[PDB]
RNA sequence: AAACUUUCAACAACGGAUCUCUUGGUUCUGGCAUCGAUGAAGAACGCAGCGAAAUGCGAUAAGUAAUGUGAAUUGCAGAAUUCCGUGAAUCAUCGAAUCUUUGAACG
RNA sequence: GGGACCGAGGACCGCGCUCUGCAAGGAUGCUGGCGUAAUGGUCACCAGCGACCCGUCUUGAAACACGGACCAAGGAGUCAAGGUUUUGCGCGAGUGUUUGGGUGUAAAACCCGCACGCGUAAGGUGAGAGCUUCGGCGCAUCAUCGACC
RNA sequence: GGGCGAGGCUCCUUCUGAGUUCCCUGGAACGGGACGCCACAGAGGGUGAGAGCCCCGUAUAGUUGGAAGCCAAGCCUGUGUAAAGCUCCUUCGACGAGUCGAGUAGUUUGGGAAUGCUGCUCAAAAUGGGAGGUAAAUUUCUUCUAAAGCUAAAUACCGGCCAGAGACCGAUAGCGCACAAGUAGAGUGAUCGAAAGAUGAAAAGCACUUUGAAAAGAGGGUUAAAUAGCACGUGAAAUUGUUGAAAGGGAAGCGCUUGUGACCAGACUUGCGCCCGGCGGAUCAUCCGGUGUUCUCACCGGUGCACUCCGCCGGGCUCAGGCCAG
């Protein structure tokens, strides 16, 4: 499994390493993220009316 | 079809890498996978383990199963045979069955890695009824 | 990022889904010698010579 | 941002309070800064201007003019300074409104109520300065 | 695995940052780009091997991607600065973009684009006098 | 079925998130005038009524008298002590009762009573 | 040739579109429960140094007491306030008062 | 032999021949004037030729009939509930967090208990896509023969 | 069992961070450039233009003073053979009438076992009465007590006292009403019911002179702007006037094509290479050290010292350069 390099304080690193989550390697799917997205910015509205 | 309905990415992928092959390969086993790719979901029906398990029953074993569409899971089937099944998706009992009998899970790229003429290949499609 | 992998864990229902690819690298994948070797030979070029 | 609910961030809200606010608010609202050595004396950065106090302009055209204020206009939010004036078409000296936040107190009209605003103001300073320090 | 430059590529073919695009053609304003045009050939940020040409105080200076250090953006660029002659200039980037198989494609471009740079760190000559013209405009 | 004027009967729940955040601070309310006892009452175990769901079993109003005895509560006391009391319902079988007595013997394990004044 | 009729430009008219603004509206959510015979809601007449309306008030009449703030109001005139003070203000708060004729209206 | 209109493509490849290269898979070579309103363009007007005033309604079609003084701004297939077809997406014998509860950076986002809604609890021959070790294997489905509730 | 009661919780209240640093544009910086600082505060508003640090506020904990409800550590007393809970039993155990019910009429409901209600006629019971279950052999069984009464919460809300918000509308829109709007006005009356926002940062809203009866006009002045004159931001079209150009023997307007006149956009202005000279310089080839990288390519420092490399100038030559043509 690959892992990933921790950075202190200073910016440099500490020699502290950690794996990489298995989320990571999840598909990229533009075409969900924009279904969710469009659906997700509906939800915060507020209605109007005459 | 020249452009697939399909939004997503990784079947765009799947549809150059399988044009590249239906052009420069005199295979027609391509040629059917790349238009099994086009067609949308109700002409894609799924395919479960029992109707597969049907089809290895004669001497069909040691042979590829090859879906495009996703395979699904039956309840109905207490035995699983050992076999070697690519896909387009998998469902996680159907994965998980497969695996636990011993078998191996590809994906239609790992098909065209490993046999690009589709050599020793059992094709099945789901009941369109 | 320790705990990352603890959340997805916790999802009821839900598992991190499986890919329908294998190998998003279609250069890798095009100019392999499983698949060169099997190639037929070109027909042309990128761009053809005007005959008439 | 803000936090407590009865806060408002509303526009119009803001614009009619402010337009629409007593004298004893435009009171607060008309206040200017203090001078640095007056400063570094109180401990006190701004207060509420008032009739007696000495400014010097920092900020439009009539900037650097020192004078005395004469009047705290408080309806149309400016501040009356002595000498700084304009003249009409008939030769007669009408003064320029300066709002307060343009001027910096140099001099103090003091009283027995303002040295206890000087006072107040110094306490709350040095209160979180000892809270901040130890 | 899951992401590659073909991927990339397919999320960012439509819309990107770097993407400016008005009527007779589409730019792109990508460090990376070389030629400034939108194409998966082009596209620096896109793709795992790319080069990118931008000018100094006197010559050019070349950034090349390193493959290994693809996920450490603060040591991902390869970055040399040709103060020299043009021609040992050119030289050296053609080296750098054919010998080794590192984009042998970008090669003509990245030697154009060095002397398109290099051209205009010459001094301008000054514009000659606009001369009025017809009878409305001279009167 | 839009035979009735129903554009002058239709209600809108726009007020779910506030109303969800008014019941919150409803149960934070009666926490904070009784602090250490639970904001709710003890309630007994029964059976469903019909065929449907006679393999299931909720949350019942009270405990009977009977049962109440049985474990060792007084009467005028248990509701003093948080326990729902109900005088309209029997027990009728014994496997009511022993559910009942050792819910409520579980109840006076986990209890911690202050001495009146 | 002028005049007249028509076309285009420039500038000037008629008119108030466009653009920008908004102490307004519309809709949603949250906290709380408070009119009147101790005379309500509504109707009228008066009251400011200079006011017609809107606003405020009721012959103590653009208001009195009390509390707080702490030096104004302002379109003009006039006093102010001794400014080291029971203390300005078309100020705010508000627990005391005044409160014309009617109106459930009650000799 | 005498005219007219056109020069399309842009390294080489081909088909051929009158051969130190050719007229053979599309124009080159030499020269002159000007290098600015000269070509070109936009308006205004004259000249030659062409050319009913729009929309609606009726009808096989016209004709009749109706609306039209001019300009600016406004102005007409929307929302909800319930059905249904197709495309995309997620999970798939299951699926649906959002009645409600638990957190929250507080109408967002994140998580979820028990129920509940909808659905679920066997081949041959003519073939037939595809594979083949080229002997045969043969998906889905049609004609028919089927097997069962 | 009574009475005091420190103190506490709500809610109004005072006080609490940091630039008006230096240049330039500007009538005015709140603009741009540089240098900082605060931040549990970079919500909002005002200030002569887009301001976290000019001002009010904003964030978090404290800190002054006050109002009313409620809780409350504790401190005084209590008292009367006073009240209360359970247990047991050779003793008792009162439960709603012109109301149920039957008949009828009307109305209502998904509901003639009348679903409920009301009127009229008749008018009850006490191991009773009501509603159900049941072919199961007789009304067996099940479950409740009507005709008296009280009681918070979860529920509703176009009004009342406020508060916070919006992928809403932006003066023919949004409420009829952004304005002395349910006003002006109309009707005998019930009622009907408009139109109407914007100078400028600041009135600095034309001193004075001159013509005119006056209204006003012209000078002059205010302003950054009178191309902002309270017939006031910007100021379209219909329609009108003046000036400039033109056309017109019973319609104009339109399409194709030249011409005349008026007015214009481009294009071009030279670039590349080579060869002779003359200057100014050594980032010339090679080699040696470090660094990186694509692991064989580069950079840097030295060596390089001048038939090599790079700029500039002065000549000559080639090629390519615009429009119309032969």
């Amino acid at each position: 499994r690959p892992t990933v390099t921790v950075f202190g304080a200073d910016g440099k690193p500490t020699g502290a390493t950690e794996v990489l989550p298995k989320v990571f390697s999840a598909p990229i799917r533009p075409d969900i993220v924009k279904h969710v997205h469009t659906g997700m910015a509906k939800n915060k509205r507020q209605p109007y009316a005459v | 079809r020249k452009a697939p309905k399909s939004d997503n990415v990784y079947l765009k992928l799947l549809v150059k890498l399988y044009r590249f092959l239906a052009r420069r390969t005199e295979a027609p086993f391509n040629k059917v996978v790349l238009r099994r790719l086009f067609m949308s979901r109700i002409n894609r029906p799924p395919v479960s383990l029992s109707r597969i398990a049907r089809n290895l029953k004669n001497g069909n074993e040691k042979k590829t199963v090859v879906v495009v569409a996703t395979v699904t899971d039956d309840n109905r089937l207490l035995q699983v045979p050992k076999m070697e099944v690519a896909a387009l998706r998998f469902t996680a009992k159907a994965r998980a069955r497969i695996e636990a009998a011993g078998g191996r899970t590809l994906t239609l790229d790992q098909l065209a890695l490993e046999k690009p003429t589709g050599a020793n290949t059992l094709l099945l499609r789901g009941p369109k009824n | 990022i320790k705990q990352l992998d603890a959340v997805y864990e916790s999802k009821k229902g839900f598992f991190l889904p499986a890919n329908i690819v294998s190998q998003a690298d279609l250069s890798r994948l095009i100019n392999s010698t499983e698949i060169q070797s099997v190639l037929r030979a070109p027909k042309g070029e990128a761009r053809t010579k005007r005959a008439c | 941002m803000k936090v407590r609910p009865t806060v408002s961030s509303s526009r119009r809200k803001a614009r009619k309070a402010h337009f629409s606010a007593p004298s004893s608010v435009r009171r607060v609202i008309m206040s200017a800064p203090l001078s640095k050595e007056l400063r570094e004396k109180y401990n006190v950065r701004s207060i509420p201007i008032r009739k007696g106090d000495e400014v010097q302009i920092v900020r439009g055209a009539h900037k650097d003019k020192e004078g005395k204020v004469t009047s705290v206009y408080r309806l149309k939010y400016v501040i009356h300074v002595e000498r700084v004036t304009r003249e009409k078409a008939t030769g007669q000296t009408v003064p320029i409104g300066i709002h307060p936040s343009n001027v910096v107190i140099t001099k103090l009209h003091l009283d027995k109520d303002r040295e206890n605003i000087l006072a107040r103001i110094k306490a709350g300073r040095e209160q979180v300065a000892k809270a901040k320090g130890k | 695995s899951n992401v590659s430059a073909d991927l990339i590529w397919e999320v960012s073919r439509n819309y990107n940052s770097f993407l400016v695009k008005q009527r007779t053609g589409t730019f792109s304003r990508d460090a990376l780009n070389l030629t400034n045009q939108h194409s998966r050939k082009h596209a620096g940020f896109v793709n795992d091997k790319a080069l990118g040409i931008v000018p100094a105080e006197k010559g050019v200076k070349v950034i090349a991607k390193k493959v290994k250090a693809a996920n450490k953006p603060a040591s991902s660029l390869y970055t040399v600065t040709y103060k020299s002659t043009a021609r040992k200039a050119y030289k050296a980037i053609a080296s750098q973009a054919a010998k080794h198989g590192y984009r042998a494609d970008l090669r003509q471009a990245a030697v154009a684009r060095a002397s398109a740079i290099l051209r205009s760190q010459r001094p301008v000559k000054p514009e000659p006098p606009k001369k009025l013209r017809g009878a409305a405009a001279r009167r | 079925h839009f035979r009735k004027h129903w554009q002058r009967r239709v209600r809108c729940h726009f007020d779910q998130p506030g109303k969800k955040v008014t019941r919150r601070l409803a149960r934070r309310a009666k926490a904070a005038a009784l602090a250490p006892r639970p904001v709710d009452k003890l309630r007994p175990i029964v059976r469903c009524p019909t065929v449907k769901y006679n393999r299931r079993t909720r949350l019942g109003r009270g405990f009977t008298l009977e049962e109440l005895k049985a474990a060792g509560i007084p009467r005028l006391l248990a509701p003093t002590i948080g326990i729902a009391v109900d005088h309209r319902r029997k027990n009728l079988s014994e496997e009511s009762l022993a559910a009942n007595v050792q819910r409520l013997k579980d109840y006076k394990a986990r209890l911690i009573l202050f001495p009146r004044k």
